[PDB]
């Protein structure tokens, strides 16, 4: 099972933390790093702000995007997986092509 | 001249540079024991203040691995966060280095500082001077045989320096 | 003597909190952490924002959700029972299988 | 690959920090703070708040521009460099012919 | 090479510092303190908040200008010199003759 | 040269503080006490905050008025003499008659 | 609790004394069992670690003030090694 995101929610899981290739040839092990790109897992039905119609999201489920790790981010236990909860205005960027 | 363990007395002589610090790093021993470490053809990098997060530098340590060649390093101090992916870059095999100490105390051990660099043909990254931690190519790094490094002493071989380099060192010392 | 919210309010109740089953068949303590998982209670009025009509709630009584819990979520006991109550903003998912 | 920001984001990259030219001929070495100006490399879809039509950015792709460097400002490595990520609302003048 | 600032955005230049002419014919040194009075260099295309076009800025190009110096005033040079960039609340009123 | 009030903004002057009537005939004299009340030298356009047009002030110049002398009140110099700026909000009555 | 149902038995014990102390005996500890330590420090995680890793031993022998493992399962070639480090 999966969850349906409640409406300007968007669901993401976090990409590999500090990628083996910092600087160079080297090797970094982590240590308190955190990486800020993810997957969309999960489109809510849209933003209900204002009344008027919902706005559908402008990210794809199974986008990559780039957001910002904030205060709106929110962590849940998802069968047993770490997700990603957070609206629309967090996702910073698009990875496209 | 010192105590003896015998009854007889005995004569040591040391060749090359050799002081009396040891390596940060305990896991990293090149091949024998004592916790001996043998870096061959190695590039030296002396700075003057210590490596903590501030591990970016790594363009520097990048260009040391891309040449394949053992890496040593002389500062005021290296910590866990550097030294941690560090070992298990030496020990995966991606560039052999270990680091040491500088001398002793502040203005003694950056004076001592560039007559390594100077004796093994590197350039001393001067905090102090137009330089910055990532800044610095690896032409920079001074050259030597092979080194050697156990608990409390590390020794260098022969770096390569010119002698006018190493004999106006020794011709400054005069005043 | 039940519950009905008082407008953009939902009532929900929490599921069970580090239930003794994650991983796999081991047994995990309660290392003073909380559940986001919660049934719908109630639903309330609507939101009343923006003077345009009353509009009904998107959660319907009885859906599964997922929602963050903070400052928004209130605690309330009716018939000595513990609910939550946040609104429609607060909840995050809905859980449909 | 190079990015595309999702909507009101614009992703610019800062010039350089404290270059060799304060007083004149004298070559000032950087020891501690910062640069001000950047480039726009690329324009998010506009605002998507007040339904009503979406707002597209007054700057256009590649504008010298000056910004205000401030909490909402993200740093993000896109093809090994660092991009600063913000909003219209950020960037308070652009450096025109 | 000259900047355009971006709606809502004014840019000034001080005019002096303590000059030592305050309180009649003495000479005042200046201890701590710094002026008031601005000329506005450039002017923004205008305030864009709520949708309507682009509402136009009250102060003039070259419009003489006294401004409250908060952090919303940012500091750059241009043509190395201090120039000063800010909305136009900061600004609250102008010297006209 | 006298002072030009731009959009909402209204410059008044102080009146004496503490005068010498307080407990009847006494006389209180002054020390750390401030005065609530002042004259309006100038009149802004008026507040431009809604689509069209420009709302005007309902002060005008001359009046004896009450204000809140709270954060958006400034002070500035004038031929050498105290001058505050803010808004027609942060004053609360008008003296008449 | 994990114990007393059933679902594991497991419980832990107190390295040797001091950092270096101890550090310096979990080595050994670890190739005598045939197990790897997990260093910290070096490139392994708290949870980054796979049940290969993980030493054997027949029993172990464990009181309020001693823990005695009575043979871990290992080679010689790597214990013989170990103690031919020990010989500076």
């Amino acid at each position: 099972m999966n969850i349906r995101p409640l409406h300007d929610r968007v669901i993401v899981k976090r990409k590999e933390v500090e990628t083996k290739s910092a600087g160079g040839i080297v090797l970094t092990g982590s240590a308190a790093a955190k990486s800020t790109r993810g997957e969309v897992l999960a489109v809510g039905n849209g933003r209900i702000l204002e009344n008027g119609e919902v706005k559908p999201l402008d990210v794809k489920v199974g986008d990559i995007v780039i957001f910002n790790d904030g205060y709106g981010v929110k962590s849940e236990k998802i069968d047993n997986e770490e997700v990603l909860i957070m609206s629309e205005s967090d996702i910073l960027a698009i990875v496209e092509a | 001249v010192e105590d003896g363990t015998g009854l007889q007395d005995e004569l040591d002589v040391v060749e090359g540079m050799q002081f009396d610090r040891g390596y940060l790093s305990p896991y990293f021993i090149n091949k024998p024991e004592t916790g001996a470490v043998e870096l061959e053809s190695p590039f030296i990098l002396l700075a003057d203040k210590k490596i903590s997060n501030i591990r970016e530098m790594l363009p520097v340590l990048e260009a040391v691995a891309k040449a394949g060649k053992p890496l040593l390093i002389i500062a005021e101090d290296v910590e866990g966060e550097a030294l941690a992916t560090l070992v298990v870059n030496t020990m995966r095999g991606i560039v052999k280095v270990a680091a040491v100490k500088a001398p002793g105390f502040g203005d003694r051990r950056k004076a001592m500082l560039q007559d390594i660099a100077t004796l093994t043909g590197g350039t001393v990254i001067s905090e102090e001077i137009g330089m910055e931690l990532e800044k610095a190519t690896l032409e920079d790094l001074g050259q030597a045989k092979r080194v050697v490094i156990n608990k409390d002493t590390t020794t260098i071989i022969d770096g390569v320096g010119e002698e006018a380099a190493i004999q106006g060192r020794v011709a400054q010392i005069r005043q």
